[PDB]
C-alpha cells in the first residue's frame, strides 16, 4: 500500500505516511519523554523533551510533531539524544518550586518519574527562582502555578474539549503566567479532566486535597452511574474509604475524561 | 621422595608412600575406559587429551615436589583422589551416554527473566 | 526421546488440595485477570504492559482502638503477575479459582499532525499556543 | 599466607619429659588459670550503678520517636507520608487533611512502637525533620495498649524531650 | 485552643471529642485523654506578619539547614498575605 | 501435553492402594495416639475424623495428585508416631474454639456482606 | 569503674604480666564527646561542568547476560587457572 | 592482652583439651560435599578463605594471615578462631592506619540518598530523596549469588530481581544451616556432653539457620 | 549481613561504594567478626562450663 | 579515574568462563540447554531436569571442573511460566575457584530427582524446597517438612500464598491450649504501589508482539 518503512535504533517497521515520529518508537514499545504533546489533544511541540536524535542529522529533531520520512532510523538512545533530554529538563527544572512533600502530584509526578529516568542527580541552579501568584480558578481545582511548566495541556484543553477557551497565557520571558488574567470562573462540565493533563501539581484536585498520598490508594475498576454514558472510571480507595474517582482509558464511552459530576 | 611427608595438611586422606605406580595405574584405567567410550563424544578427546598429558608428565618427572609443582593439584594425595574421582565420574556416566543430542527444548518462553 | 514412563492424562490439573487454601477461599472467591490501566494522572505507559489476577474485596472494618482498617481475607492485598493472559487463566483454573476474564483495553492509533494546528478552511486550526 | 595453628611437638628429653609428668601429676596450667582468676578477683569492678548512673551514649542514640515542631510553635510534619512509605515495619499511620489555617497537617499520626523496630529510617526519610527519635530509652510499659502511640502522645514526646532532641540535632545535623 | 466536651472530655487540636453515648469511652476512665495544649493552629496565627520588601521572598523556617526545604513564595497579592506552605510565617509587603 | 509423569503410581488402582494401607495405618494408629497424647478425643470420633479427612479430597481423579496427598499423609503418619507432632496439633484437626458457621442464605445475610 | 601497690603487685604476679600498661577499663584517655562541628568533604562527581548523568550512570549500563550457547580442534578448558598454594607465615608459621 | 587471658585459661587446661581435643573429627575430603564453610573448612586443613581468594571490598589490600587447622577437631577449630582473633586485631590495626579522605555514599544521587543540605536547597536532590524513600531505587533484572566470610562462615544471598523497584526473591545461604545438616556425621559415637561440646565450635546461632 | 546483602545490591547496579566507604565496612566487619569469635568462645566456654571468659 | 562510581569490568574472567561454557555445553549435550554468563562475570547453564544427577556429577567429578561445594540450593517460584518452579543450584571451585549456577525447571507435580548423592550438604536444602515450594523430589532420603510449623499446610514461598498465611495461633481457655484460628489481622498490610509508570532500562526492553 503506502506503509513506508522506519527504522528505530535499528530493527525497522512499517509506518503510515504523516505518522509523527513518537508514534513510530510507540509502535516498537519504546516511548519518548514528554510533556507537551497529548495523544488525544493537539501538539505544540513546547516541552522540548519530544527531542532524538536522527541519523546522520546534525541537530535533534522534535518527535512530538515530526512527520517521519524514508528511512531514518531513530536513534532513541543516543548518547546526543540523552545530553539533550538532560539539558532540556536541566531547564525545566530550574524554578520548580520545593515542594513535592507539600504537593499532590509527588509520587505520581510525571517530572519525577522522568528526572529519575533521564535526568541529572545534582542541581547546579546557583541563582533564586522564580515564583508566581496564585490565581484562584475554582472551589474544584487546587491552583499553584508556581509549579507549572507552561507544557500548554490546560489551554488545548480547554479550547478544543471543553470549548470554553478562558484559559490561556499571559505575558513573555520566564515571566510568562498561564491563567485567566481576569478572576473568572472556569466552570464547565469537563473542568476537574485538567487536574489528569496537569503533569505537574500545578493543578489538583481541591476535595481530595491532600488526603492520601496516591501510593497507598488500592485502585479498583468499576463504572460510573451519575450517568446513562456509563463512563468506565477507576475507584481509588485507601483502608477501607473511598479517596477519588479517575477516569478509565475505553476510547468507546469516555476516552480517557469524566465529567465534574463523575468525579 | 627423602623423608616421607608425615601429613598432606588435609585430615580427610593420608599420604601414598609410592604415588607414581599409584597415578600411572589410575590413569591407564581411565584410558581404558575412555577408549570403551565412543570416538565422536567430545568428553572422551577432552579427558584423553588431559588424561595423556598427565601420564607425560608423571612419568616423565620422577621427583613427588616437582610432580606437585607442575601437576598443579596440590600435594599428590588429593592428586590421586581427583583421579579416582573422574575414572568415577566417566564410568558413572559410561550408561548415562550424554553425546546424545537434547533429550527435548524447554517449553516455549521457559528462560526469558523480564516477566 | 524422554522416556520417563509416559502417561496421557486428559483431564485438566486439580492441584487445589495440594494448595492447602481452606474450602470457603477455593469456592466463594472470585478472582478477575486484567491489564491495569495507567493512572490518568502520569502519562507513562509501563504498567500496562502485564496481566495482573486480583480478588473480590471483602469486609474493612475499623477496629475500636484507633479505626485501623483490620481486614478477615488474607487474599486481599494479593495480586499475581502474568505475561500473558492464557498463563494467568490455566493458573486460575487449575487453582481453581472462580475467574473473570477482561480483554487487554489498548490506545487506538490516531493520526496527528501539527500541520492540523493551522488551517485555511478546517475547523480544526487552533486558537493560541 | 597462612600459619599452621597446631603443630608443635613436643620434644622427648629427660628435661622436657620430666618438665611434662610434673604439669600432669603436679598440676600446674590448672594452678595458672587458678591464678589469673585471682588477679580478676583484686582488680576493679566493672560495674555501672543503675539507675544512678546511666551507660554511655551517643548523640545518633535511637529512642522513642517524637514529633517536633518548628520555633514558633507549629508542628513542623506536613503529612507528606514519606515515613509511612519508608517504615520498613509499617509501624506508621498519618491521615491528611486541609487544616481551618490551611496547612496540612496529621489528623491521626500514631506510631505502632509493639511494629517499630527503631531503625531511625522515619527521621532521614522526614524532609522537615519532623518525626525524630529522642534519647529517651526509659519507656517500658505495663500495658500493650500504652506502647501504641497516638498523635498527641508523640506530640507531647516532643514537647518533653525536647531540649535534648534540639542539642542532639544541633551535634548531628551536619554528620548526616 | 482546647476546649471541654459536653460530656467534659478535653477537645484535640484535630477536633476529636467523643460524643455522649460513644460506649469507647471506658477506656479514660481511672485514666486520661492526653491532649497536647501547645495547637499549632493558634501557635503560628499570633506571630507577626513579616514585612519584607521585595516581590519574591525566600524562607527556610529558620536554622538554615535545620529548618524546612528553601521555598519561595510570592509577595504579589495586595489583597492577602503569602506563607510558606511548611512553616506557615505570613509574609507581606510592608503595605507596598 | 496429556502425557506426564507420575511420582509412583501407575494407574488410579494402585493410588487407590496406597491409600488403603494409608488407612489401614490411621486405623491401627488412633487408638495409641489417643493413648499416649493423652487426647480428649475418643477412640471412635477418633476414626471418623480420618474417615471425614479421607472423603474431604474425594474429588480428586489426578493420578500424581494422589500420590501427592498419599505421601503427605506419609509425613503426617511419621509425625504423630514418634511423637514429633504436640497435643495441640493433633487437636487442630478438631475444630473447637471455631465457632459454628452458618450455611443457608439467609443467616449469611443476617450476620455481613460475605458469599 | 587505680588500686594499692600492694594489691597492684599482687595480682600482677598472679596474672604474669604488667597489666597496668593497658587495663579493661577505661580512663580520661578516650575521645571527647563535644567534638567541633565536622566540615565533611564531597565526592567525585561535584563539579558543577561535564558532570554529565549519561557518562556516569552505572545501572544504565549493564547489558543483558550474554548468551554464549542455546539449544536454537579446541583443547580442554578449565573455568580458573589452578589456584596456586598460598605461603607459610613469616612471622609466626606455626603457633 | 585479654585475648591471649583467655587463652591461657582454656589453651592449655587439662580439661578444656580433654573434653574437646579429638572428638568429632570431620574429614577434610568429607568437609567440602557435606557444604561446610568458614572455620569449620579452616579447622579440618583446606586453606581456603573468601578474604584472600575473592576478596570483596578492599581486604585485598590488607596483610594477613589465616588459621588453618591440623587435627579437624574440635580444639583446632577453637584455636582457629581465637587466631582469628588476633589476625582481626592486624586487620583492625592495617585498615585504622590507611582510612583515605572521602565521601561515604556513592555520589551517584539516584542509587544513595542525597546529603541534607542539597536535599533542602537543590530541586534534583529533594526529587531524587523523595523518590528513593518513596519508590527506591529500580534494580536492573538479574540473579547474583554474592557471598562473604561472615565471621559464622560463608554467608550468600541469592538476590534475584524482575526490574522494578522491589526485589523478586532473596534467598539467604546462612553457614549454620549446612553445618546443622552435616551435624548427625559431626557426631557418631561421642557423648551428650560431646555434642553439646560440639554445638560450640558448630557456633551455631538459631537466627540465621532458621532464616 | 549487611556487608553481604549491601555488596549484592550495588553489583546489581554495577555501582562501587566510595573508596573511604570500602574502608569503614571492612573495618566494621572485622569489628563484628571480633564480636561474633567472643560469642562463640565465651558462649562454648560457657556451655562446657567455664563462667569467667 | 573517568569511571570512579560504574562498578569495574572484569572482561577476562567473562571470556575465560564463556570458554569454559562452550566446554560443558559440548561435554553433556544431552541436558543442558542454554548457557550464559551475566554481565558481572557470573555463569549460569540452564538444564533439562532429567540432568540434575548426571550433570552435577560431570561438575563434582571431572578433573577439568573440579566443583565440591554446594553453596546453596533454591527454588525461585514464578507463576507465569509453564513449570512455575525453577530450581538452582550453585556451586563453587577450590582448585579453580569460581562460582558455578545451574539452573532446572519444574511444574507442582512433575517430580524433579533429588542431589543428595552428587553432594550430601542438598538434603537439607532439599528438604526446605519441598517443604517450601511443594516441588517434590525423587528418592529423597528423608523428605519431610523442615521449616514450617507441625502440621502445616501449603508452601508458603509460593507466590499466590498470602503474606500472611491463612492461620495464626493463641491461647484458649475454653479448652485449655494453643488452637488455630482463621486469620483475622488488626490491621491489614497496605500494599503501596511502587513501579513508577515509566521505563528504566532502555536495554532489557521486552520485544513487541
Ligand atoms: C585480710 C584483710 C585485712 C583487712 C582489710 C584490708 C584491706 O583490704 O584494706 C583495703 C586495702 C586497699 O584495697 P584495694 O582493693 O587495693 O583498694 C583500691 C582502692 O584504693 C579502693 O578505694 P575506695 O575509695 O573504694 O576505698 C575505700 C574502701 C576501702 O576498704 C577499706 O577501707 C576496708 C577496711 C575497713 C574500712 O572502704 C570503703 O569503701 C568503706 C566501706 C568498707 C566496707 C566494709 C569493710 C570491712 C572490712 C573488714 C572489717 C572487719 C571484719 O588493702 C590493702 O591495701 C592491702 C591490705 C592487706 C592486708 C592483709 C592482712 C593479712
Ligand atoms: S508537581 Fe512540583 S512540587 Fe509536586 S511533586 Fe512534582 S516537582 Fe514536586
Ligand atoms: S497549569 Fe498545568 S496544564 Fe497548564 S500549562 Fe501549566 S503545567 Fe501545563
Ligand atoms: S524506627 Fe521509626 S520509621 Fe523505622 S520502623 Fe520504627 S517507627 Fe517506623
Ligand atoms: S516524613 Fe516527616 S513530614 Fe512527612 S509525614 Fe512523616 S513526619 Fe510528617
Ligand atoms: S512532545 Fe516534544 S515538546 Fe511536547
Ligand atoms: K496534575
Ligand atoms: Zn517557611
Amino acid at each position: 500500500s503506502n506503509l513506508i518503512e522506519v527504522f528505530v535504533d535499528g530493527q525497522s517497521v512499517m509506518v503510515e505516511p504523516g505518522t509523527t515520529v513518537l508514534q513510530a518508537c510507540e509502535k516498537v514499545g519504546m516511548q519518548i519523554p514528554r510533556f507537551c504533546y497529548h495523544e488525544r489533544l493537539s501538539v505544540a511541540g513546547n516541552c522540548r523533551m519530544c527531542l532524538v536524535e536522527i541519523e546522520k542529522a546534525p541537530k535533534v529533531v522534535a518527535a512530538c510533531a515530526m512527520p517521519v520520512m524514508k528511512g531514518w532510523n531513530i536513534l532513541t538512545n543516543s548518547e546526543k539524544s540523552k545530553k539533550a533530554r538532560e539539558g532540556v529538563m536541566e531547564f525545566l527544572l530550574a524554578n520548580h518550586p520545593l515542594d513535592c512533600p507539600i504537593c499532590d502530584q509527588g509520587g505520581e509526578c510525571d517530572l519525577q518519574d522522568q528526572s529519575m529516568m533521564f535526568g541529572s542527580d545534582r542541581s547546579r541552579f546557583l541563582e533564586g527562582k522564580r515564583a508566581v501568584e496564585d490565581k484562584n480558578i475554582g472551589p474544584l481545582v487546587k491552583t499553584i502555578m508556581t509549579r507549572c511548566i507552561q507544557c500548554t495541556r490546560c489551554i488545548r484543553f480547554a479550547s478544543e474539549i471543553a470549548g470554553v477557551d478562558d484559559l490561556g497565557t499571559t505575558g513573555r520571558g520566564n515571566d510568562m503566567q498561564v491563567g485567566t488574567y481576569i478572576e473568572k470562573m472556569f466552570m464547565s462540565e469537563l473542568s476537574g479532566n485538567i487536574i489528569d493533563i496537569c503533569p505537574v501539581g500545578a493543578l489538583t484536585s481541591k476535595p481530595y486535597a491532600f488526603t492520601a498520598r496516591p501510593w497507598e490508594t488500592r485502585k479498583t475498576e468499576s463504572i460510573d452511574v451519575m450517568d446513562a454514558v456509563g463512563s468506565n472510571i477507576v475507584v481509588s480507595t485507601r483502608t477501607g474509604e473511598v479517596m477519588r474517582i479517575l477516569p478509565r482509558m475505553h476510547e468507546d464511552i469516555n476516552e480517557e475524561w469524566i465529567s465534574d459530576k463523575t468525579r | 621422595a627423602g623423608l616421607l611427608k608425615k601429613t598432606t595438611g588435609l585430615v580427610g586422606l593420608a599420604v601414598c608412600e609410592t604415588p607414581h605406580e599409584r597415578l600411572k595405574i589410575l590413569y591407564t584405567k581411565i584410558l581404558d575406559v575412555l577408549g570403551q567410550i565412543p570416538k565422536n563424544a567430545a568428553y572422551r578427546k577432552y579427558t584423553e587429551q588431559i588424561t595423556n598429558e598427565k601420564l607425560g608428565m608423571v612419568k616423565a618427572e620422577p621427583d613427588v615436589k616437582k610432580l606437585e609443582e607442575q601437576l598443579q593439584g596440590g600435594q599428590i594425595e588429593e592428586v590421586i583422589l581427583q583421579a579416582e574421582n573422574e575414572l568415577s565420574l566417566a564410568r558413572k556416566m559410561l550408561r548415562w551416554k550424554p553425546w546424545e543430542p537434547l533429550v527435548e527444548e524447554p517449553p516455549a518462553n521457559q528462560w526469558k527473566w523480564p516477566i | 526421546t524422554q522416556d520417563t514412563q509416559l502417561i496421557a492424562v486428559d483431564e485438566k490439573l486439580d492441584i487445589t488440595t495440594l494448595t492447602g487454601v481452606p474450602e470457603e477461599h477455593i469456592k466463594t472467591r472470585k478472582v478477575r485477570i486484567f491489564v491495569p490501566a495507567r493512572n490518568n494522572m502520569q502519562s507513562g505507559v509501563n504498567n500496562t504492559k502485564k496481566w495482573k489476577m486480583e480478588f473480590d474485596t471483602r469486609e474493612r472494618w475499623e477496629n475500636p482502638l484507633m479505626g485501623w482498617s483490620s481486614t478477615a481475607d488474607p487474599l486481599s492485598n494479593l495480586v499475581l503477575t502474568f505475561s500473558t493472559k492464557e498463563d494467568a487463566v490455566a493458573f486460575a483454573e487449575k487453582n481453581g479459582w472462580s475467574f473473570d476474564v477482561e480483554e487487554r483495553k489498548v490506545p487506538k492509533p490516531k493520526s496527528k499532525s501539527y500541520g492540523a494546528n493551522f488551517s485555511w478552511n478546517k475547523r480544526t486550526r487552533v486558537s493560541t499556543k | 599466607t597462612y600459619k599452621f595453628v597446631n603443630m608443635r611437638e613436643p620434644s622427648m628429653d629427660m628435661k622436657s619429659v620430666t618438665d611434662r609428668a610434673a604439669q600432669t601429676l603436679l598440676w600446674t596450667e590448672l594452678v595458672r588459670g587458678l591464678g589469673m582468676t585471682l588477679s580478676y578477683l583484686f582488680r576493679e569492678p566493672a560495674t555501672i550503678n543503675y539507675p544512678f548512673e546511666k551507660g554511655p551514649l551517643s548523640p545518633r542514640f535511637r529512642g522513642e520517636h517524637a514529633l517536633r515542631r518548628y520555633p514558633s510553635g507549629e508542628e513542623r510534619c506536613i503529612a507528606c507520608k514519606l515515613c509511612e512509605a519508608v517504615c520498613p515495619a509499617q509501624a506508621i499511620t498519618i491521615e491528611a487533611e486541609p487544616r481551618a489555617d490551611g496547612s496540612r497537617r496529621t489528623t491521626r499520626y500514631d506510631i505502632d512502637m509493639t511494629k517499630c523496630i527503631y531503625c531511625g529510617f522515619c527521621q532521614e526519610a522526614c524532609p522537615v525533620d519532623a518525626i525524630v527519635e529522642g534519647p529517651n530509652f526509659e519507656f517500658s510499659t505495663e500495658t500493650h495498649e500504652e506502647l501504641l502511640y497516638n498523635k498527641e502522645k508523640l506530640l507531647n514526646n516532643g514537647d518533653k524531650w525536647e531540649a535534648e532532641i534540639a542539642a542532639n540535632i544541633q551535634a548531628d545535623y551536619l554528620y548526616r | 485552643g482546647v476546649r471541654t466536651s459536653p460530656t467534659g472530655e478535653k477537645v484535640t487540636h484535630t477536633g476529636q471529642a467523643y460524643d455522649d453515648g460513644d460506649y469507647r469511652r471506658v477506656r479514660f476512665s481511672d485514666r486520661q485523654k492526653e491532649v497536647n495544649e501547645n495547637f499549632a493552629i493558634d501557635l503560628i496565627a499570633e506571630q507577626p506578619v513579616s514585612e519584607v520588601g521585595s516581590r519574591v521572598i525566600s524562607c527556610d523556617g529558620g536554622g538554615g539547614a535545620l529548618g524546612h526545604p528553601r521555598v519561595y513564595i510570592n509577595l504579589d497579592k495586595e489583597t492577602k498575605t503569602g506563607t510558606c506552605g511548611y512553616c506557615g510565617l505570613q509574609f507581606r509587603q510592608p503595605h507596598h | 501435553g496429556t502425557s506426564v509423569k507420575p511420582i509412583f503410581s501407575r494407574d488410579m488402582n494402585e493410588a487407590k492402594r496406597r491409600v488403603r494401607e494409608l488407612y489401614r495405618a490411621w486405623y491401627r494408629e488412633v487408638p495409641n495416639t489417643v493413648h499416649l497424647f493423652q487426647l480428649d478425643i475418643s477412640v471412635k470420633q477418633g476414626r471418623d475424623k480420618v474417615r471425614e479427612m479421607f472423603m474431604k479430597n474425594a474429588h480428586v481423579t489426578d493420578p500424581r495428585v494422589v500420590d501427592l496427598l498419599v505421601i503427605k499423609g506419609k509425613m503426617e503418619l511419621e509425625e504423630t508416631i514418634n511423637v514429633w507432632k504436640q497435643r495441640t496439633h493433633i487437636m487442630r484437626f478438631f475444630h473447637e474454639t471455631e465457632a459454628p458457621r452458618p450455611t443457608d442464605f439467609l443467616s449469611k445475610f443476617y450476620v455481613g456482606h460475605d458469599p | 569503674a587505680s588500686a594499692t601497690r600492694v594489691i597492684q603487685l599482687l595480682r600482677n604476679w598472679a596474672s604474669g604480666r604488667d597489666l597496668q600498661a593497658k587495663l579493661q577499663l577505661r580512663y580520661q584517655e578516650i575521645s571527647k564527646r563535644t567534638q567541633p562541628p565536622p566540615k565533611l568533604p564531597v565526592g567525585p562527581s561535584h563539579k558543577l561542568s561535564n558532570n554529565y548523568y549519561c557518562t556516569r550512570d552505572g545501572r544504565r549500563e549493564a547489558m543483558p547476560p550474554s548468551i554464549v550457547m542455546s539449544s536454537q580442534e579446541k583443547k580442554a578448558v578449565t573455568p580458573a587457572p589452578p589456584i596456586k598454594r598460598w605461603e607459610l607465615s613469616k612471622d609466626q608459621p606455626y603457633l | 592482652f585479654r585475648i591471649d587471658e583467655l587463652e591461657e585459661m582454656l589453651t592449655n587446661n587439662r580439661i578444656w583439651r580433654n573434653r574437646t581435643v579429638d572428638i568429632g573429627v570431620v574429614t577434610a575430603e568429607d568437609a567440602l560435599n557435606y557444604g561446610f564453610s568458614g572455620v569449620m573448612l579452616r579447622g579440618s586443613g583446606i586453606q581456603w578463605d573468601l578474604r584472600k581468594t575473592q576478596p570483596y571490598d578492599v581486604y585485598d589490600q590488607v596483610e594477613f594471615d589465616v588459621p588453618i587447622g591440623s587435627r579437624g577437631d574440635c580444639y583446632d577449630r577453637y584455636l582457629c578462631r581465637v587466631e582469628e582473633m588476633r589476625q582481626s586485631l592486624r586487620i583492625i590495626s592495617q585498615c585504622l592506619n590507611k582510612m583515605p579522605p572521602g565521601e561515604i555514599k556513592v555520589d551517584d544521587a539516584k542509587v544513595s540518598p542525597p546529603k541534607r543540605a542539597e536535599m533542602k536547597t537543590s530541586m534534583e536532590s529533594l526529587i531524587h530523596h523523595f523518590k528513593l524513600y518513596t519508590e527506591g531505587y529500580q534494580v536492573p533484572p538479574g540473579a547474583t549469588y554474592t557471598a562473604i566470610e561472615a565471621p559464622k562462615g560463608e554467608f550468600g544471598v541469592y538476590l534475584v530481581s524482575d526490574g522494578s523497584s522491589r526485589p523478586y526473591r532473596c534467598k539467604i545461604k546462612a553457614p549454620g544451616f549446612a553445618h546443622l545438616a552435616g551435624l548427625d556425621k559431626m557426631s557418631k559415637g561421642h557423648m551428650l556432653a560431646d555434642v553439646v561440646a560440639i554445638i560450640g565450635t558448630q557456633d551455631i546461632v538459631f537466627g540465621e539457620v532458621d532464616r | 549481613n549487611e556487608q553481604a546483602y549491601s555488596l549484592a545490591v550495588e553489583k546489581l547496579l554495577n555501582i562501587q561504594p566510595p573508596p573511604r566507604a570500602q574502608w569503614i565496612r571492612v573495618l566494621f566487619g572485622e569489628i563484628t567478626r571480633l564480636l561474633n569469635h567472643i560469642m562463640a568462645v565465651t558462649t562454648h566456654a560457657l556451655d562446657i562450663g567455664a563462667m569467667t571468659p | 579515574d573517568t569511571r570512579p562510581t560504574i562498578r569495574p569490568r572484569n572482561d577476562v574472567v567473562h571470556k575465560q568462563l564463556s570458554a569454559f561454557g562452550q566446554y560443558v555445553a559440548e561435554i553433556l549435550p544431552k541436558y543442558v540447554q542454554q548457557v550464559q554468563v551475566s554481565c558481572f562475570n557470573e555463569l549460569e547453564i540452564f538444564i533439562h531436569p532429567d540432568g540434575v544427577i548426571p550433570v552435577l556429577t560431570f561438575l563434582r567429578d571431572h578433573t577439568n571442573a573440579q566443583f565440591k561445594s554446594l553453596a546453596d540450593l533454591t527454588a525461585v517460584d514464578v507463576p507465569t511460566r509453564q513449570n512455575r518452579f525453577e530450581i538452582v543450584y550453585n556451586l563453587l571451585s577450590l582448585r579453580f575457584n569460581s562460582q558455578i549456577r545451574v539452573k532446572t525447571y519444574t511444574d507442582e507435580l512433575t517430580p524433579i530427582e533429588s542431589s543428595v548423592t552428587v553432594y550430601k550438604a542438598a538434603n537439607w536444602y532439599e528438604r526446605e524446597i519441598w517443604d517450601m515450594f511443594g516441588v517434590f523430589f525423587a528418592n529423597h532420603p528423608d523428605l519431610r517438612r523442615i521449616l514450617t510449623g507441625y502440621g502445616f499446610e501449603g508452601h508458603p514461598f509460593r507466590k499466590d500464598f498470602p503474606l500472611s498465611g491463612y492461620v495464626e495461633l493463641r491461647y484458649d481457655d475454653e479448652v485449655k491450649r494453643v488452637v488455630a484460628e482463621p486469620v483475622e489481622l488488626a490491621q491489614e498490610f497496605r500494599k503501596f504501589d511502587l513501579n513508577s509508570p515509566w521505563e528504566a532500562f532502555p536495554a532489557y526492553r521486552q520485544p513487541p508482539e
